[PDB]
């Protein structure tokens, strides 16, 4: 009935689904407030009261959809800049086991932007590229040593993203079962 | 430029936005500075001097400031156009050293006293206020929905006052206080400093609030 | 000195369609990835077919009668009806596969629930009518042929037992919520560690230790461990 291949996990457009329905900061270019959107999985207000270049907040596959067209531009989140990036970096360095506190979504939201959104950011978009890599190349380090805990109890993760760990999914769910089935075993 | 209600407005040589409040009244006219940029780069940079940036202003909305953030050389933009910003409106009221000294992850931004902020909000409400009731007094509303801000800046106007009344309680200067609980409008917030002066232990200033209370519940009554 | 933030809260203080789609994909991502059938939710399914059908008719109406608005209603509509087909095709897929074990579990007349609370009506129609296509199918073609000590289909008893069900101790990613009304005061399960977050407590009995879950830490978790906490929706699956 189902794929074999969605039996236990999601794929990344799912994952992308996922993220779409989060809130985001917009400047319109046109002006609604005084037909109505009615929309029936959101509010239905803020779009209906835009006012040219007054900010506010949607959901983000509307502020993607009207970014389509010249009506609107979208605000980068606060965390997505030069200054913070360093930041985060040096928090990965200064402390070699545990994550830094970067958002669930941020690999997502970030190659979101980058394609959808390339003009409306105030850093130079070729260093963004370059510091989100950095972040990604560390905690791809930090994972290779964790996976020799895998045992037959738990495990606890902290700051892990929601792409990361849809990335690991099958392989430490797996091996941690087995282990669980060869202890059982004996006692039994 | 004119404001989006037509007041007049320009920005100086020094980076302060300046507008001229009751214009409409030649013996009440009167200059106002709202806005000094430098001071919130100064605290936006940690308390540093970060002369490489400049503020490019654009337009007044209402209470907030549409400008350019400029880096570098050249103190105006330049193509393609970058993004335009917002930036509120604060009244000057503070010092750099006793911030600092208040003060004493490198860059973040200066702590404040809670007695500057609440200042600076009755400052800043009391001239939103008049200034908003001045534009309905001559000109009404054009939306329909503005006096709902004034009652919005009446409320922070009154709640800013409790937060520097208790501070004068906890301090026990009574005269103080009650020279600052004339200043309250209504009267939930009156009955609010009745029970902080209770709090305080100060049954005198119970006892003249109440007087007050009674005073002016006369005065409403009339 | 003299506080009033109390005083000033007093003082400043004198369902709907959007929560609707929250629970819906609440129920959808859980769904996905326990491993056992989860009761169907009877009342928000009414609710939101019924919102569907009248969205649907406004569309009609309005295409009859700016563009983007119309763009917007479409797409939203779209949107709504891929999360309803994904659950009810993940929830088939799972009655397939324990078809001989909910009989079973049906058959007990002792059992603390009925088959009825679990499945929605159309599910019941499914299970039941696909139950006898399959023995029809393997009666005449296999058993036919058999000694009437083995024509049995759903035997407990031979030398394997002919009945799968959930394996409640599969390994499982969660991250912990805490109580949902943010009332960390009530709860009388959340304790609080050391100079911290409050936590959960819960003892894994095959190895007699215990784990604390603070609120916010994410952990690979074994289901059975997690299930009653799950239920009151203290922790979410990943």
């Amino acid at each position: 009935s189902l794929p074999a291949h969605l039996q236990q996990t999601f794929s990344p457009e799912e994952i992308q689904f996922i993220v779409e329905n989060e809130p985001i900061k917009i400047f319109p270019r046109i002006t609604t407030r005084q037909t109505r959107w009615q929309l029936i999985t959101t509010d239905d207000k803020a779009l209906n009261n835009m006012v040219a270049m007054r900010s506010t907040e949607v959901v983000l596959w509307i502020a993607l959809l009207l970014k389509q067209q010249s009506k609107c531009s979208i605000v980068a989140p606060q965390w997505l800049t030069t200054k913070e990036l360093d930041r985060k970096i040096q928090y990965e360095k200064t402390h070699p086991d545990r994550f830094s506190e970067l958002p669930w979504n941020w690999l997502v939201l970030a190659r979101i932007l980058f394609n959808k959104a390339k003009d409306d950011f105030h850093d130079p978009i070729h260093e963004l590229r370059g510091k989100i890599q950095d972040l990604r190349e560390i905690r791809q380090i930090k994972v290779l040593k964790g996976l020799k805990y895998l045992n037959e109890s738990h495990l606890q993760l902290d700051n892990l993203s929601l792409l990361e760990i849809n990335e690991l999914r099958p392989f430490i769910t797996e091996i941690m079962d087995k282990l669980r089935e060869i202890h059982t075993a004996s006692l039994t | 430029f004119f404001s989006s209600y037509g007041d007049p407005c320009i920005f100086g040589s020094d980076n302060t936005l300046l507008l001229l409040s009751k214009w409409r009244s030649p013996e009440e006219s009167k200059w106002l500075p709202i806005l000094d940029s430098n001071m919130e780069i100064w605290k936006m940079s940690g308390g540093k001097e970060t002369t490489d940036i400049h503020v490019w202003p654009l337009a007044l909305a209402y209470d907030t400031l549409n400008c350019i953030l400029v880096k570098g050389k050249h103190i105006w933009p330049e193509f393609p156009l970058p993004l335009p910003s917002e930036m509120e409106i604060r009244m000057p009221v503070f010092v750099k050293s006793k911030l600092l000294e208040e003060n004493k992850e490198e860059d973040k931004e200066i702590q404040i006293p809670v007695s500057m902020a609440a200042e600076e909000e009755y400052l800043r409400s009391k001239v939103l206020s008049e200034l908003l009731t001045d534009t309905l007094e001559n000109d009404g509303e054009m939306y329909g929905n503005e006096n709902e801000v004034l009652a919005a800046l009446n409320g922070a106007y009154d709640k800013a006052l409790l937060r520097l009344f208790a501070s004068a309680c906890s301090d026990q200067n009574v005269e103080k206080a009650l020279s600052l609980a004339h200043e309250l409008k209504q009267d939930r917030a009156l009955t609010a400093a009745v029970k902080i002066s209770e709090r305080a232990e100060l049954p005198s200033l119970v006892k003249k609030i109440n007087n007050i209370r009674e005073a002016r519940y006369e005065q409403q009554l009339k | 000195d003299i506080n009033i933030d109390d005083i000033l809260a007093e003082l400043d203080k004198e369902v709907s369609p959007q929560q609707d789609f929250s629970d819906l994909m609440k129920s959808w991502k859980n769904e996905r990835c326990s491993p056992e059938l989860l009761p169907y939710p009877h009342q928000l399914m009414k609710r939101l077919l019924n919102r569907i059908s009248m969205q649907s008719q406004l569309i009609e109406n309005i295409s009859m009668g700016s563009k983007l608005p119309l763009l917007c209603m479409e797409t939203e509509l779209e949107r709504l009806k891929f999360v309803i087909r994904s659950y009810i095709r993940c929830r088939l897929s799972k009655i397939d596969k324990f078809s001989l074990y909910l009989r079973q579990l049906n058959e007990d007349e002792n059992s603390l629930i009925s088959l009825t609370d679990l499945l929605s009506k159309d599910e019941i129609k499914y299970h039941d009518t696909h139950s006898l296509i399959w023995l029809k199918l393997v009666n005449d073609s296999i058993l036919k042929y058999m000694p009437e000590e083995l024509q049995a289909i759903n035997d407990t008893e031979g030398s394997v037992n002919m009945i799968d069900e959930p394996d409640w101790n599969k390994f499982v990613f969660i991250h912990v919520n805490g109580p949902p009304d943010g009332k960390w005061n009530e709860d009388p399960l959340l304790q609080e560690n050391e100079f911290g977050k409050p936590c959960y407590t819960v003892t894994i009995p095959d190895l007699k230790e215990e784990v604390e879950l603070t609120i916010g830490s994410i952990y690979v978790m074994r289901y059975e461990v997690i299930r009653d906490l799950l239920r009151d929706d203290k922790v979410a699956l990943i």
